């Protein structure tokens, strides 16, 4: 029935999660320090944050036209 | 397996694992 | 008529005003 | 005429009908 | 025992006559289904048109729709 | 009373900043046609170059009662500024029905108010009926089955 | 059903898969629980971590930015969105997901999926306990986390300017918000406020005193030094002494429970009944109908310089909060207040 | 033992058959909570207008001076007697023991013996009537909440003006200048605290749900099924036989909360472990620990501060800081 | 001076429901 | 009156936890 | 008239308080009471999309009522008057006044087909076991579902207006004054003038 | 079924339900006169 | 089954956990959100 027990005891479990875990860690390892977060969830980085013409708090101020404002204000 | 608990449980433990590297990761980030 | 002046002079009373909020992208 | 937003919200219909058909052929399956 | 029999009671006694009368299987509960998908897509349209998320032609969504 | 409109000492017309429904109370600043403050009725009175009695700004007005009655000098500028930042300033008589100073709510603010508590208490009570009619055979009794 | 033939359909098939005992109950609710629970949850952990509110808020919430645990969270839109679902194919996003997730559409994803995922628990409730065939009293109980989930995210922001002003997802996002009732409502001072505090309290006092009172009348039910061994779910007996309980509580505070139905009903009664009230309240406050001032307490300080109460205290406090918060907490109102017109005390 | 004064004395003091037991915390908890109820609703009542802050600027908190039952305190004693110890007896008249705060110290010194002696008197009625001893243990957090707030914050601070006012504005009040002051929705305890009652109240409308659920049919939709049997039977109704296996199929099957010692136990420690960590919690802030301060944490690569919720908390937090006591400062930084 | 609309409120809301109760108790306590 | 409600209130309530404490219905099934 | 009606259905309350052993709640099949709770519902259906299309197609239309209020944009000049129903997408415009009795014609019609199909038609037996049709307390359910479904919807077209909302008859909006309607109405007005 | 209603029942209140109802009424009572009053 | 001890594994899970934990807080002193 594997109550949890005897998988984690058994050595099998472990021959098979001594790539996969570390090769997940490596994974999100890769995804932070290639910028890949940054490029797909829109973060900036910390020399992205104020561009040349504003430098306070960006602000969206519109609905309909957000996404090109967003285009417009991010850091390119 | 790939059962009911084997998709529940490595749906819960194969994000976990990816996001706790990346913040091991972002530990070390400075600016 | 003067919808740049209006938009101005509706600019320092109210900053939530539909007339700024919209077209905001020129500005 | 359709309207973008429009044609986006029929393309989301169409893509909820699929995601409600990927569920139903998963709970049909294991 | 015997209820009131009543003029009016025995007029609409056969709208009250055939309580427990069901359908076998399933019935039109398959065009029931269809009736309620339907209506949900309508509720989700005007729910979009009433949310300004969905945007049409015709439609101005706001007090000058009534100009 | 009029459009209370409000000019600098050198002349450029200021405005005061309307308040917004989220404050009970607002500062009074009066703010310039590009967006910077140019006077405000200051609470330490003590500093810089914005209270009203040194920028020196005056109210003209253009409206019903007052139509060309300017004042300069005195805080009546205060206090129309005070007025202005809740709107178009108006005439009220408060001794008629003895009337509080607080704003009340529109009866479009009461129905809403009541009809959205009773819709809640009507999911509770939605969700209570549709537990007892669901469970009708626990709610009476299984008879030890 | 009811002695019929009911010859099978897909229905009998798929009801008898749904229905069955396994590491975990999936039944009908999950076909919306599952997913919509578990797209809640990735959606807040994938915001905490990575999703900006730089644009939308001017702030960072996110672990990518340095922000901790009690620090990231996942911000609620901009208020120039208004109310807007914001749909990655809706007119804000236009299918554009790393613009999505900097348009604050993760706080709409989180929040719409987190209300169906409470919709298919307290469904899963429901069907766990037809299953079992018990009284399904745990889902009138969670009746009263789905109302405060519903009046606080959704109804509240319905009710305000936007999305902004609900409760973004997060630990000081949550306290910004709390600052905020108080500062712009005085929520403390609403009755209902009042009304949920004691339900809470009052419940976290029931718990207590039930566990400690079960567990000092534990009876001797065995020989060892550990009571806990000394339990057996296979008797018919009462583990503990009711009457005892009953005298103690009786001789102690003057009232006793002495029905085990009323006990544990009232532990049912007070927390929902208490949440019901808060709802209500937050309800009320959507449409900024508070229970901020009393007139004659300050029509008396307004003709009387020698009048001062707390409550007159608290108005002074919650007026400070709204001056020195709102430039920095509202950027659409563009606040540039100077510094000489914020209230002060003084030397501070 | 039946001709002896104090003989009967102490069979009347320690005898369970009182309607409410005395004992010997009792001797002690019954005059002390009798003079605090009769001091507190007096000064509740009709108490004149005292100088809380000893900058002679009096405030009422009393129904007769002008004030409802939700703005009514009983306000703390002055700022400038501290934590003196001003009794009746250290006061010239009554009217100047009014005016500096007295009744607070009487009613809070008052309730802090009673509460402990409460306690103690938990623990007495428990050891004479056979029982386990560990209620007056579970009580022990609201005492030391309760302490923490009325004697130890002011302790901490050094005057018991910062105690909390008998009152509710005034709980409010001592509520929003301690967040000011010690920043107290960051401080870890307070967090465990507030998860404590959350799950105070989870955890008895789970037990209530449970117990309530888990029936065989003994009350029909009538006051009771008794149609099978009255009154006077051992026969015993209720489950924790399908309860728990409600509970377990309700997440995963495996969290074993089948014993009812060990259900009732976590049911007890829970809620008390978390409302000592808050009542410590604020002991320590007593002592200016204060929460988490993460101001300006968020910083660019050029060194702007990037704005934070933490920071948005802080503006709320000074905002409270200039409007407390907006006449008790002469300097600029809050040490006293 | 005096409230008169809150004294009738809270007189009312305490009558009312006092009295239906204590009628409610006396008629189940008349007939055991 | 203002404080004269409060006061009947309060000491309403009093006595009603009073009689509750002292002129209970004596406990009976356990 | 409220009055008067009230009154009335005071006396039938009475009657049928005392009259309640009426053959008419007793089934002829076993002698026990029931109701066909699925009839009584198509009967109701039937009469509220009869109610619906009358108010839509004959009241606000102005074809036999007066109508309903229609005012200005800005709200200065509003009165009852006639609408033409609006049949395009146009008419599911909140703030038209036009969609108010094309909904009520199309629901009517809609309506009184549904209570027709429930005259004509029986349930299931599967979904009168599962929905437990037999029973009142399941409507009871359905019905206070509805119910706060319905009052869900009020409130929000209540709280950001609709040309069911007048604005001369439940005052201006919270929205209309952050989002500087009036305000900019004014100064547009004063622009042109200048 | 017959000339009397079979449905005929009548409301039970023991003191304790009484306590209850005098107890939440008069707390009521306490915590929204504050209010009422103004 | 049985080849590895459990109480083992859970010893080594929590020295993994351990550590886990004391590289975030060593991160909140460092770099960013170190106030620095
Ligand atoms: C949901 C239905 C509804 C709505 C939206 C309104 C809305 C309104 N009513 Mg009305 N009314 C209603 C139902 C409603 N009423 C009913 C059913 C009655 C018959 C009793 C009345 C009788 C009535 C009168 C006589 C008057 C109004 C008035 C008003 C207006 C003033 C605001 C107000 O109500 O004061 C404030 C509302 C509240 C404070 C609500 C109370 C909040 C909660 C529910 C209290 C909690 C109860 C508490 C437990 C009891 C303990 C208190 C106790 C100590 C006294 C307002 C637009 C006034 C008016 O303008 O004249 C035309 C007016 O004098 N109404
Ligand atoms: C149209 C909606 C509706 C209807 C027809 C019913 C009908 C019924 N309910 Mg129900 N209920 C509803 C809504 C409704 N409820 C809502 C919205 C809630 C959430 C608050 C509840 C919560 C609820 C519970 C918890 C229970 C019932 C019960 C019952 C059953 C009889 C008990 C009874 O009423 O005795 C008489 C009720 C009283 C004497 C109440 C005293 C009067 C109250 C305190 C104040 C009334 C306010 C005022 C006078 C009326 C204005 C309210 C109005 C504007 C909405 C009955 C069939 C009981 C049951 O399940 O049957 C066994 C039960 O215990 N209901
Ligand atoms: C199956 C569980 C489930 C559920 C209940 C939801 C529910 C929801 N999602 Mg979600 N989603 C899911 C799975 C689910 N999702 C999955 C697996 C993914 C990954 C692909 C996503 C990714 C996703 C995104 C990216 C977003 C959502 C969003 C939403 C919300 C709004 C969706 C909407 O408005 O469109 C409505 C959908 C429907 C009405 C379903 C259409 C049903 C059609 C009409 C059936 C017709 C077919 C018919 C039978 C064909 C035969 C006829 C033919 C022969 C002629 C909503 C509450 C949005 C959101 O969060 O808001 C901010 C959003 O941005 N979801
Ligand atoms: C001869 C019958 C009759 C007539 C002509 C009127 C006429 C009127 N009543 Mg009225 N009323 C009646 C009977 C009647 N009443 C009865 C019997 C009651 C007791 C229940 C009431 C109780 C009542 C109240 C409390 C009020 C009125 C009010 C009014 C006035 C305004 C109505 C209004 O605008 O609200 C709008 C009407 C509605 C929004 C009804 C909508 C119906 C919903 C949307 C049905 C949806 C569910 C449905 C089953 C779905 C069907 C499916 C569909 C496909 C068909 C108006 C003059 C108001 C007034 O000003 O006082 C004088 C007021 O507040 N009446
Ligand atoms: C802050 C307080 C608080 C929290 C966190 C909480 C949490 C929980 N309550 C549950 C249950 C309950 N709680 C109950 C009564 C109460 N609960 C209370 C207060 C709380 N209850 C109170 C005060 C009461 C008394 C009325 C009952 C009666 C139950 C249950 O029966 C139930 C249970 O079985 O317990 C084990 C659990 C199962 C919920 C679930 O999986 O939904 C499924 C849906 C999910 C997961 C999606 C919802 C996502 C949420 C709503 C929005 C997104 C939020 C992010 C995911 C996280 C954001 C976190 C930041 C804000 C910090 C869950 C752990
Ligand atoms: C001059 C004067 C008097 C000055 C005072 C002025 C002033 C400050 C007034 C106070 C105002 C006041 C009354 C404020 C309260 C107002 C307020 C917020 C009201 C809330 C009203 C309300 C309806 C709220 C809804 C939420 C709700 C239902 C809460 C109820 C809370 C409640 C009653 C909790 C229970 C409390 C309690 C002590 C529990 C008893 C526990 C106990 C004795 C168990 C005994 C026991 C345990 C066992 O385990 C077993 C086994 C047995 C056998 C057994 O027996
Ligand atoms: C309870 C049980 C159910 C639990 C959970 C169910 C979850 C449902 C999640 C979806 C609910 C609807 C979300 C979108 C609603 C919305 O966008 O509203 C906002 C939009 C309107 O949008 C607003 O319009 C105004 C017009 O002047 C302004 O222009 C505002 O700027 C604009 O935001 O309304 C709707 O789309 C639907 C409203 C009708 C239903 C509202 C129900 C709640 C009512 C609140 C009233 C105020 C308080
Ligand atoms: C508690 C509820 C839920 C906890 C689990 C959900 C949240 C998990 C993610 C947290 C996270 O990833 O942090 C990730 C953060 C990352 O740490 C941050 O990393 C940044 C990288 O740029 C910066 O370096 C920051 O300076 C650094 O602090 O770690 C921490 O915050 C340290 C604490 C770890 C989180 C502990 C949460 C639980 C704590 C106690 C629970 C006790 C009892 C619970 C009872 C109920
Ligand atoms: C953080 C500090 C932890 C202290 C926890 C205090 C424990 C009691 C608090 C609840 C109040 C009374 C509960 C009522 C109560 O006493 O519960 C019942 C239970 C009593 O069990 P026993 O009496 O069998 O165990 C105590 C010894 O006699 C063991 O033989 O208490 C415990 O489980 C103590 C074990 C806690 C182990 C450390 C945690
Ligand atoms: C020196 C002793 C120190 C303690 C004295 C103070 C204790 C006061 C007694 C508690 C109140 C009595 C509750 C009446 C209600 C009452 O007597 O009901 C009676 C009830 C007993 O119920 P049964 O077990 O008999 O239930 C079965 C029945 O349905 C059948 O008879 O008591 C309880 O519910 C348990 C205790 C709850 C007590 C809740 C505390 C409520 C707080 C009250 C605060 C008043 C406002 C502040 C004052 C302005
Ligand atoms: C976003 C989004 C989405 C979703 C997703 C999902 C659903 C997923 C996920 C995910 C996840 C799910 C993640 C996670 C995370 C986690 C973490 C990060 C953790 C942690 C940390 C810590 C720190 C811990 C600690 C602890 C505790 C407290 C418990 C026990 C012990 C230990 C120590 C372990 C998609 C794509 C659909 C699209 C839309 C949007
Ligand atoms: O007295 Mn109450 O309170 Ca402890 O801080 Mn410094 O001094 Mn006052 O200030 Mn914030
Ligand atoms: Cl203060
Ligand atoms: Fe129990
Ligand atoms: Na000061």
């Amino acid at each position: 029935e594997r109550p949890f027990s005897d998988i984690l005891t058994s050595i099998r479990y472990w021959v098979i999660h001594s790539i996969t875990v570390p090769s997940l860690f490596i994974a999100g390892w890769l995804f932070v320090s290639t910028g890949l977060a940054y490029d797909v969830f829109g973060s900036p980085r910390p020399n992205e944050y104020f561009t040349e013409d504003r430098q306070d708090a960006p602000l969206i101020t519109d609905r309909f036209n957000a996404l090109e404002q967003v285009k417009k204000l991010s850091a390119q | 397996i790939f059962t009911v608990r084997w998709l529940a449980i490595h749906a819960i433990a194969v994000p976990t694992i990816f996001f706790l590297g990346a913040i091991t990761a972002m530990q070390f980030i400075q600016r | 008529q003067r919808v740049r002046t209006v938009l101005d002079m509706d600019d320092p009373a109210k900053e939530e005003t539909v007339k700024e909020l919209r077209k905001d992208i020129n500005n | 005429s359709v309207t973008p937003s429009l044609k986006n919200f029929l393309l989301s219909l169409v893509a909820g009908a699929v995601v409600l058909a990927a569920i139903a052929g998963a709970v049909t399956a294991v | 025992e015997p209820g009131i029999v009543t003029p009016l009671g025995t007029l609409l006694r056969p709208l009250n006559s055939e309580a427990g009368k069901v359908l076998p299987g399933w019935g039109t509960t398959v065009l029931m289904a269809v009736a309620i998908l339907l209506f949900a897509v309508f509720l989700l349209i005007i729910l979009e048109i009433y949310n300004s998320s969905l945007i049409l032609d015709g439609v101005t969504n706001s007090w000058e729709s009534l100009a | 009373l009029g459009h209370a409109s409000f000019k600098d000492q050198e002349g450029r017309e200021l405005f005061v900043r309307r308040m917004p429904t989220f404050f009970e109370t607002f500062p009074v600043v009066l703010i310039d046609k590009d967006g910077v403050v140019r006077a405000d009725v200051p609470f330490r009175k003590a500093e810089s170059k914005y209270s009203i009695e040194q920028v020196g700004v005056s109210v003209t007005f253009y409206g019903g009662e007052l139509n060309g009655l300017t004042f300069t000098d005195p805080s009546t500028v205060k206090k129309y500024a005070r007025k202005a930042q809740l709107g178009e300033i108006f005439e009220f008589d408060r001794s008629t029905l003895q009337s509080d100073g607080v704003f009340r709510s529109s009866p479009r603010g009461w129905f809403t108010f009541g009809h959205l508590s009773f819709a809640l208490l009507f999911f509770f009570g939605h969700i209570w009926h549709g537990s007892r009619t669901i469970f009708r055979d626990v709610f009476a009794g299984i008879d030890e089955d | 059903i009811g002695t019929y033939q009911e010859k099978r359909t897909w229905f009998d098939d798929a009801d008898d898969w749904l229905r069955q005992d396994r590491f975990v109950f999936v039944g009908w609710s999950g076909l919306l629980l599952l997913p919509c629970a578990y797209f809640a949850v990735g959606g807040w952990l994938t915001g905490c971590t990575f999703v900006t509110s730089w644009y939308t808020h001017g702030l960072a919430s996110s672990y990518i930015e340095g922000c901790n645990f009690l620090t990231a969270a996942v911000s609620t839109p901009a208020n120039s969105l208004g109310h807007s679902l914001l749909f990655v194919w809706g007119p804000e996003a236009q299918g554009d997901l790393t613009r999505w997730f900097q348009l604050g559409g993760l706080w709409a994803f989180v929040a719409l999926h987190g209300a169906f995922g409470l919709i298919g628990f307290m469904l899963r409730q429901f069907e766990i306990a037809r299953s079992v065939n018990l009284r399904p009293y745990n889902a009138i109980a969670f009746s009263a986390p789905i109302a405060v989930f519903v009046s606080v995210f959704l109804i509240y922001p319905l009710g305000q300017s936007g999305w902004f002003f609900a409760p973004s997802f997060g630990v000081a996002s949550i306290f910004r918000f709390i600052l905020f009732f108080q500062g712009f409502h005085n929520w403390t001072l609403n009755p209902f406020h009042m009304m949920g505090v004691a339900g809470v309290l009052g419940a976290a006092l029931l718990c207590a005193i039930h566990g400690a009172t079960v567990e000092n009348t534990l009876f001797e039910d065995g020989d060892g030094a550990n009571t806990f061994r000394a339990f057996n779910p296979t008797q018919a007996e009462e583990t503990y002494s009711m009457v005892t309980a009953n005298r103690f509580w009786s001789q102690i505070f003057g009232v006793a429970f002495s029905n085990k139905r009323w006990l544990h009903f009232f532990m049912l009664f007070v927390p929902v009944t208490g949440l019901w009230m808060s709802a209500l309240g937050v309800v009320g406050l959507a449409l900024n109908l508070r229970a901020y001032d009393f007139v004659s307490q300050e029509i008396r300080a307004a003709e009387d310089p020698e009048f001062e109460t707390f409550y007159t205290k608290n108005i002074l406090l919650n007026e400070g909060i709204r001056a020195w918060m709102a430039a920095q907490d509202q950027p659409h109102e563009k606040l540039t207040l100077p510094e000489e017109v914020l209230p002060r005390g003084n030397a501070l | 033992e039946n001709t002896s004064l104090w003989a009967r004395f102490c069979e009347w003091i320690t005898s369970t058959e009182n309607r409410l037991y005395i004992g010997w915390f009792g001797v002690i908890m019954i005059p002390t909570l009798l003079t605090a109820i009769s001091v507190y609703i007096i000064a509740f009542i009709a108490a004149p207008p005292v100088d809380i802050d000893g900058i002679r600027e009096p405030v009422s908190g009393s129904l007769l001076y002008g004030n409802n039952i939700i703005t009514g305190a009983v306000v703390p004693t002055s700022n400038a007697i501290g934590l003196h110890f001003y009794p009746i007896w250290e006061a010239a008249s009554l009217d100047e023991w009014l005016y500096n705060g007295g009744p607070y110290q009487l009613v809070v010194c008052h309730f802090f013996l009673g509460v402990c002696c409460y306690m103690g008197r938990e623990w007495e009625l428990s050891y004479r009537l056979g029982m386990r001893p560990w209620i007056a243990v579970a009580y022990s957090a609201p005492v030391a909440a309760a302490t923490a707030v009325f004697i130890i914050y002011p302790i901490g601070q050094g005057s018991f003006s910062d105690g909390m006012p008998l009152g509710i504005s005034g709980t409010f009040n001592f509520m929003i200048v301690f967040q000011a002051e010690h920043n107290i929705l960051m401080h870890p305890f307070h967090m465990f605290g507030v998860a404590g009652v959350f799950g105070g109240s989870l955890f008895s409308a789970m037990h209530g749900s449970l117990v309530t659920s888990s029936l065989i049919r003994e009350t029909t939709e009538n006051e009771s099924a008794n149609a099978g049997y009255k009154f006077g039977q051992e026969e015993e109704t209720y489950n924790i036989v399908a309860a728990h296996g409600y509970f377990g199929r309700l997440i995963f099957q495996y969290a074993s909360f089948n014993n009812s010692r060990s259900l009732h136990f976590f049911l007890a420690v829970w809620p008390v472990v978390c409302i000592w960590l808050t009542a410590l919690g604020i002991s320590t802030m007593a002592f200016n620990l204060n929460g988490f301060n993460f101001n300006q944490s968020v910083v660019d690569s050029n060194g702007r501060v990037l704005n934070t919720w933490a920071d948005i908390i802080n503006r709320a937090n000074l905002g409270m800081e200039v409007m407390h006591e907006r006449n008790a400062h002469n300097f600029p930084l809050d040490l006293a | 001076e005096v409230n008169i609309l809150g004294l009738t409120a809270t007189a009312l809301f305490i009558i009312i429901p006092t009295s239906f109760l204590l009628i409610l108790y006396v008629k189940t306590a008349a007939s055991e | 009156m203002e404080a004269l409600v409060y006061t009947f209130l309060l000491i309403g309530t009093l006595g009603i936890i009073f009689f509750s404490i002292f002129f209970r219905e004596p406990p009976r099934i356990a | 008239s409220h009055i008067v009606l009230s009154g009335l259905l005071f006396l039938a309350s009475v009657w049928h308080w005392v009259y309640w052993d009426l053959e008419l709640f007793r089934d002829p099949r076993t002698g026990k009471t029931a109701l066909d709770l699925p009839k009584i519902f198509g009967i109701h259906l039937f009469l509220a999309g009869l109610l619906c299309f009358g108010f839509g197609a004959f009241h606000v239309t102005g074809v036999f009522g007066p109508g309903i209020w229609v005012s200005d944009p800005y709200g200065l000049t509003g009165s009852v008057q006639p609408v033409a129903p609006s049949w395009g997408a146009e008419g599911f415009d909140p703030y038209n006044p036009g969609g108010v009795p094309a909904h009520h014609i199309a629901a009517g019609i809609l309506g009184v087909l549904a209570g027709l199909f429930h005259l004509c038609v029986r349930p299931s037996i599967r979904l009168y076991f599962g929905l437990s049709m037999g029973s009142i307390e399941s409507v009871l359910s359905s019905s206070i579902a509805a119910v706060f479904w319905a009052a869900f919807v009020v409130a929000g077209t209540m709280w950001y207006g609709s040309a069911a909302t007048p604005i001369e008859l439940f005052g201006p909006t919270r929205y209309q004054w952050d989002q500087g309607f009036f305000q900019q109405e004014i100064q547009k007005r004063v622009a042109q003038s200048t | 079924m017959a000339r009397p209603n079979p449905n005929k029942q009548v409301v039970e209140l023991n003191r304790s339900s009484l306590y209850w109802g005098l107890l939440l009424i008069f707390v009521l009572a306490v915590l929204f006169s504050s209010y009422i009053f103004n | 089954i049985g080849r590895i001890p459990l109480w083992l594994v859970g010893t080594v899970v929590g020295l993994l956990a351990i550590g886990l934990l004391a590289i975030f807080f060593y991160g909140s002193y460092v770099g960013l959100g170190s106030s620095l």
